[PDB]
């Protein structure tokens, strides 16, 4: 494991053991789109700031959004310890680690042109199927270098990859050369 | 190209930079930085990517000057792993490893420009005709030949040879190759390079008058380089030659001397690069970038690429890894000995070590296989009958041993060679002597037959009927 | 996001222009011998830095965040 996916699994263990999982998810979205656009992430980074200033700005940005407590405490732990940094890879490794603890698998369903909702769980079912998750979610995006069909990227992370696609002509081709 | 830089660290000589996520350059992809110089504003420095570190900036080390970099400098790749200026246009001129002219004459042209770092020959098309060259040398034309069309080693201690070695090569064959010379001085000392520059302007061989007429082109990477123009300039020369090995078709012999420095300034940037450290300090990728320079160098059925590189043993470490890889590479070794230095027989050249491939009867004549055989035994003899004569007394060995230690003593001395270019540290004139007069010399010295001359006779001296003549004005003086 | 926000993202910029001022930098560490300032986007490898109590330095390594 990683530094991050360690701390990753202690918010998403505090936010199994209290039953506040789903907002806790949708806050470490909110929290991850706030650490995002640099300034923030500067800010909270950069040790030269005063702790009791970064502190005090935190506990400002908790109350403005109604934030979990547990999940500001985790921030507020990150800012404790000197790993404040990371938190951006934190916030980004908690997608997996929740994903992982309340039974969901990520597929996504890469194709050239947007695809119809019922087909999407046509392909929720499928990939279930195979993976035994209960809420399989599916973020589709459209892509260009594709041509017929569509790529799925289910798994761990994109680690699992079927695909109906220009990798026909690819393997047909690697096929065809046969050298 | 266009892929806008912003430098994030700069850890000594090697600099990591921060490219956008979609356009970033590849490995050994060159690097232009757009920075300012200590006074004045423009200043780039040429950097070429070594690896990726992931976090969207790359590892790139810096083949100029390190100082005055600030962090977030915007930088460009070339897309093109760092082309140099090769062809009918780099004859005469002392080059930079970057692809510039150092010698403040005019600018060369680009129309013939080439990629540094490419991919090696196939095995497909390998021209191996097996043939001596006559260098000049007594010792290294009979004991260790040279293989033209092929690699030669000069190896080494810190100030053995290697270098007067090579100066005297070349003055002997930059005339007798019709094809071009290239001199890829992989760091060495400054003021040597400049000596060479103004004996190859002496010489004719440069021709400062119509600068398309030398049979030359230089490329120094010296001493006084940022480890990478010394990770490079080797493969600078190496891709003058094979321009001039897959265009001109003409024979081009390359010389490179302190081949240990492009494997020294890999070692350098290597471990600041995060690579681990190999056995003694070296690089761990010693064996492959030795030998992604030392395999472009072979006989490709347009020409034949003959090389001579002087490997500098440090401190005379003979097991030292990166002479011991290019011990594997190099075809006619040359182990220049400190001990035979010691005693004044320049070149120091030891009889034993000094081996080549080309001492085989059928390629060198019967001949020439049976008198460097029975050189290369006297000498082993002396050897290892040393330890005797060290303490035991000189004359408590066997009578006929003697009679092998003093043969040995003649050889050993008469295979020391008044040189042209080293006639400054020696006083006397400078002697050229092929390899028949040379074999016709060794072969009454070693048979017993002229073993009445004095010894000092046969030091420094050019050839045996020399020798006959030196023993006759020693005899005189001794008396008078 | 940080729509209501925008009271704290001035503060925090008020902040960031506290501690970040160019050709300026905050000494993290001072171990024996070298010292490692945060900060000093502007500096080049080799340039003198001033101590701000008399005592000069010259900046060989230029890390991520810290210069050396
Ligand atoms: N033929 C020779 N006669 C006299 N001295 C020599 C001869 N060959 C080498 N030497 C001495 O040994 C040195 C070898 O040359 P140098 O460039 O020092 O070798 P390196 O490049 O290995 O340091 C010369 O400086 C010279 O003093």
């Amino acid at each position: 494991d990683s530094t991050a996916s360690r701390y990753a699994s202690a918010l998403a263990d505090v936010a199994d053991v209290t039953g506040t999982l789903e907002a806790t998810n949708s806050d470490v979205e909110k929290l991850i789109r706030i650490f995002s656009e640099e300034p923030v992430y500067y800010f909270f980074a950069n040790p030269v700031i005063s702790i009791d200033n970064k502190r005090s700005v935190l506990d400002e940005i908790i109350t403005t959004s109604g934030l979990q407590p547990h999940t500001a405490n985790f921030i507020n732990i990150l800012i404790d310890s000197e790993r404040i940094n990371l938190v951006k890879e934190i916030l980004n490794e908690f997608e997996d680690v929740f994903n992982k603890i309340t039974g969901t698998e990520v597929a996504v369903v890469t194709s050239v042109v947007k695809l119809e909702n019922d087909h999407l769980a046509q392909i929720a079912k499928g990939v279930q199927k195979i993976t035994g998750a209960k809420n399989v979610r599916i973020k589709t995006v459209i892509d260009p270098s594709l041509v017929a069909g569509f790529t799925i990227r289910y798994g761990n992370e994109g680690s699992k990859l079927v695909d109906m696609s220009v990798k026909k002509q690819l393997e047909e081709i690697a096929a065809q050369l046969e050298m | 190209k266009k892929n806008l830089g912003r430098i994030a660290q700069i850890i000594g000589p090697v600099l990591d930079v921060a490219f956008p996520p979609g356009k970033m350059p590849n490995i050994y992809n060159a690097l232009i930085v757009k920075g300012r110089d200590t006074a004045g504003q423009p200043m780039n420095v040429t950097c070429e990517v070594q690896q990726l570190l992931g976090n969207n900036r790359v590892r790139a080390v810096a083949m100029s000057a390190t100082d005055g970099l600030t962090r977030g400098m915007e930088v460009i790749d070339t897309g093109a792993p760092l082309s140099v200026p090769v062809g009918g246009a780099t004859l005469g001129r002392i080059f930079n490893v970057l692809g510039e002219p150092v010698d403040n004459l005019g600018p060369v042209d680009t129309r013939t420009t080439s990629p540094i770092h490419r991919s090696a020959p196939a095995f497909t098309q390998l021209d191996t005709k097996l043939s001596i060259f006559e260098t000049g040398i007594k010792v290294v034309d009979l004991l260790a030949p040279y293989r033209r069309g092929g690699k030669i080693g000069l190896f080494g201690g810190a100030g053995v040879g290697k270098t007067v070695l090579i100066m005297e090569l070349i003055n002997n064959i930059a005339k007798a190759h019709g094809g071009v010379s290239v001199f890829g001085g992989v760091g060495e000392r400054t003021r040597e390079g400049n000596d060479l520059y103004m004996e190859m302007k002496e010489s004719g061989v440069i021709n400062e008058q119509n600068i398309a007429e030398s049979k030359v082109a230089l490329v120094y990477g010296q001493m006084n380089e940022p480890p990478g123009a010394r990770m490079r300039v080797g493969l600078t020369a190496l891709t003058m030659a094979e321009y001039f090995r897959d265009v001109n078709e003409q024979d081009v012999l390359l010389f490179i001397d302190n081949i240990f420095r492009f494997v020294q300034a890999g070692s350098e940037v290597s471990a600041l690069l995060g690579r681990m450290p190999s056995a003694v300090g070296y690089q761990p990728t010693l064996s492959t970038e030795m030998g992604s320079l030392q395999e472009r160098i072979t006989s490709t059925k347009e020409g034949s690429i003959t090389s001579i590189q002087a490997v500098y043993v440090p401190a005379d470490d003979l097991t030292d890894p990166a002479p011991a890889t290019t011990f594997a590479h190099l075809d006619a070794t040359t182990v220049l000995s400190r001990g035979l230095a010691a005693k004044g027989i320049y070149p120091a050249v030891d009889p034993l070590d000094s081996t080549s491939t080309m001492l085989q009867p059928r390629i060198v004549g019967e001949e020439h296989y049976e008198i460097a055989q029975r050189v290369k035994e006297t000498l082993q003899r002396y050897k290892e009958l040393q330890d005797i004569i060290a303490i035991l007394g000189l004359d408590e060995l066997s009578e006929e041993d003697r009679l092998t230690v003093a043969r040995a003593r003649k050889i050993e001395r008469f295979l020391s060679q008044p040189f042209f270019v080293a006639e400054v540290f020696t006083g006397s004139p400078g002697k050229y002597v092929g390899l028949a007069e040379t074999i016709r010399g060794f072969q009454l010295i070693l048979s017993g037959e002229l073993d009445s001359l004095p010894e000092q006779a046969f030091y420094l001296v050019g050839n045996i009927d020399e020798a006959t003549a030196k023993a006759m004005n020693l005899e005189m003086e001794s008396k008078l | 996001a940080d729509e209501i926000s925008k009271i704290i993202r001035e503060r925090i910029e008020g902040y960031n222009r506290e501690v970040k001022v160019v050709n300026t930098g905050t000494v993290l560490q001072v171990g024996d011998g070298i010292a490692r300032i945060h900060g000093l986007d502007e500096v080049m490898a080799g340039e003198l830095v001033e101590f701000e109590e008399g005592t000069i330095g010259i900046a060989l390594n230029l890390e991520s965040n810290n210069v050396g």
